C-alpha cells in the first residue's frame, strides 16, 4: 500500500509499505529516502505519536493515509 | 539621527564584564552542532560567561582565526535552530522565507521552552559579539522584542490574504455571514476549534463587535498562542543585551542588527563584477585577483570587501544589486598605476585600482599590505 509522510516544511514524502510493517520499519524506510537517522524521528498519526513496536494496522493506518514527521530535540 | 550612529552608541553602552574569563570555550562537532551547542551554552548558569571572547573549535580543528570560526558557528547553528523540522520555528506562509514561532512547539518537543531560551542566548551572543544570525523573522517578532503592540497592519507583510479578509470585515457588515468568535486550525491530521473568548462558539460577529473580533484574531495569530515561547527567547536574549538599551532601535534597525550574512559568496561576487581600463574576466591579473580572493579565509575576504566598499556587511540579493554612495554602483576593478604602487580603493564607487602585477604572489602581498595599512 501507499502512505505519505508530511514534514513541517510542507514536503510530502511517499512510502511503499505493508500494513504489517512496524513503526521501526517506516522510520527505516524514511531514513533511506530522506537520509534521517530513525532515532531522531517522531511520527504522528491523528494527533498521536507512533511507537516503534506497533505496526501500521495497530493504529488503523491504511493506504492514502498521512503520517506526520517531527525531528526530535534531545533536551535534558 | 541614523543607524550607524545608534550602533556605535549601542556597542559603546554595552558593559564589558570584568568578573569573567578572557575566553568562552566551545568544543563542537558539525554533525551535532545543535545538541553540542545547546548543552554547552545551556550548561552555564551565568550568561555573563558568554560575553567572553568566543573560542570555538569544530571537530578538533586548531590554529584557525577565532572570528572566522565564530562566524561559521553562527551560520551553522542558525541553520539548525531555525530548521522547521524541529517544530520550534516555521515559515510564515507558503513560498515565504521569514520565520515565525510555531505556536504548537510544545507538541513537537516538550523541551521547546529551554531551546527557545537557547536560541535567545545565541541571538544575544550574536549581537554582543557583533556577528549575525542567518535567517529573518516576521516583523511582529521584532516588534514583540521591542515590546510594541501588534495591530492589523502588521498582518499585511506576513499574511496578505488574512489581512485582506480582515480588511473586508472591517469595511463591511458581516452580520449575515453568521461568523462566530472562533477559529479553526488543522494540526497533524486533525482540526481544532479555538475560542477567541469565553463562549466564542456562540457569539456572532456583527458590525458592533467586529472591531473586537479583529483585534482578537490578530493577538491569537501573533501573540497569545506563542506567549511562553517568546518569553523564553526574550529571557535568553536579554541576558546579554539589556532590554532597555535595544529600545533605541525600530523593528527595521533591529532586524539589521541581528540578522544577515557573515561571509560573501565568491562565485556571486565574481559574476557581478565589472572591469575598467583594459581588464576583463579573462585578463591574467584578474584571474590572479579572483584566485587570491578564493584562497583568502573568511576574515580576509571581508577585510577586502570593507577596503573597497567601506562597509563589511554584504547586501542581500547578492552583488547584482550592489549600491554605491550615489545609486547602484557595481563592484569594479580597474587597471591603474605601476607594480611599484599599492592598490587603492574608492569606496564611493566600490572600485579597486589594481596595478598590473607580474605574479600572483606579488598581487597577494601588495593587496594584503594595502588592506593592512588602512586598518
Amino acid at each position: 500500500m501507499q502512505i505519505f509522510v508530511k514534514t513541517l516544511t510542507g514536503k510530502t514524502i511517499t512510502l511503499e509499505v505493508e500494513p504489517s510493517d512496524t513503526i521501526e520499519n517506516v522510520k527505516a524506510k524514511i531514513q533511506d529516502k530522506e537520509g534521517i537517522p530513525p532515532d531522531q524521528q517522531r511520527l504522528i498519526f491523528a494527533g498521536k505519536q507512533l511507537e516503534d513496536g506497533r505496526t501500521l494496522s495497530d493504529y488503523n493506518i491504511q493506504k492514502e493515509s498521512t503520517l506526520h514527521l517531527v525531528l526530535r530535540l534531545r533536551g535534558g | 539621527r541614523d543607524y550607524k550612529r545608534k550602533y556605535e552608541f549601542f556597542r559603546r553602552k554595552l558593559k564589558k564584564q570584568n568578573d569573567i574569563p578572557n575566553k568562552f570555550e566551545m568544543k563542537l562537532r558539525r554533525a551535532t552542532v545543535l545538541e553540542d551547542s545547546y548543552r554547552r551554552i545551556m550548561g552555564v548558569k551565568r550568561a555573563d560567561f558568554l560575553k567572553a571572547r568566543l573560542w570555538i573549535e569544530f571537530d578538533g580543528e586548531k590554529g584557525l582565526d577565532y572570528g572566522g570560526v565564530a562566524r561559521e558557528w553562527f551560520f551553522l547553528i542558525s541553520k539548525e535552530m531555525f530548521n522547521p523540522y524541529y517544530g520550534l520555528f516555521e515559515y510564515s506562509a507558503t513560498d515565504n522565507y521569514t520565520l515565525q514561532i510555531n505556536p504548537n512547539s510544545g507538541l513537537c518537543n516538550e523541551d521547546h521552552l529551554s531551546y527557545f531560551k537557547f536560541i535567545g542566548r545565541v541571538a544575544g551572543m550574536a549581537v554582543y559579539h557583533g556577528k549575525l544570525l542567518d535567517g529573518f523573522f516576521i516583523r511582529p517578532f521584532y516588534k514583540m522584542m521591542l515590546h510594541k503592540p501588534i495591530t492589523l497592519h502588521d498582518m499585511e507583510s506576513v499574511d496578505s490574504e488574512y489581512y485582506n479578509s480582515l480588511r473586508w470585515i472591517l469595511e463591511n457588515d458581516p452580520t449575515e455571514l453568521d461568523l462566530r468568535f472562533i477559529i479553526d486550525e488543522e494540526l497533524f491530521g486533525q482540526t481544532h476549534q479555538h475560542e477567541l473568548k469565553n463562549g466564542g462558539s456562540e457569539i456572532v460577529v456583527t458590525n458592533k463587535n467586529k472591531k473586537e473580533y479583529i483585534y482578537l484574531v490578530i493577538q491569537w495569530r501573533f501573540v497569545n498562542r506563542i506567549q511562553k515561547q517568546m518569553a523564553a527567547f526574550k529571557e535568553g536574549f536579554f541576558e546579554l543585551i539589556p532590554q532597555d538599551l535595544i529600545k533605541i532601535f525600530d523593528e527595521n534597525e533591529l532586524e539589521l542588527l541581528m540578522c544577515g550574512l557573515g561571509d560573501v559568496d565568491v562565485n556571486d561576487w565574481r559574476e557581478h563584477t565589472k572591469y575598467k581600463n583594459g581588464y576583463s574576466a579573462n585578463h591574467q591579473v584578474i584571474q590572479w585577483f579572483w584566485k587570491a580572493v578564493l584562497m583568502m579565509d573568511s576574515e580576509k575576504r571581508i577585510r577586502l570587501l570593507q577596503f573597497v566598499t567601506g562597509t563589511s556587511r554584504v547586501p542581500m540579493n547578492g552583488f547584482a544589486e550592489l549600491y554605491g554612495s550615489n545609486g547602484p554602483q557595481s563592484f569594479t576593478v580597474e587597471q591603474w598605476g605601476t607594480p611599484e604602487k599599492l592598490p587603492r580603493a574608492h569606496t564611493c564607487f566600490n572600485r579597486l585600482d589594481l596595478p598590473p602585477y607580474e605574479s600572483f604572489e606579488e598581487l597577494w602581498d601588495k593587496l594584503q599590505m594595502a588592506i593592512e595599512n588602512t586598518q
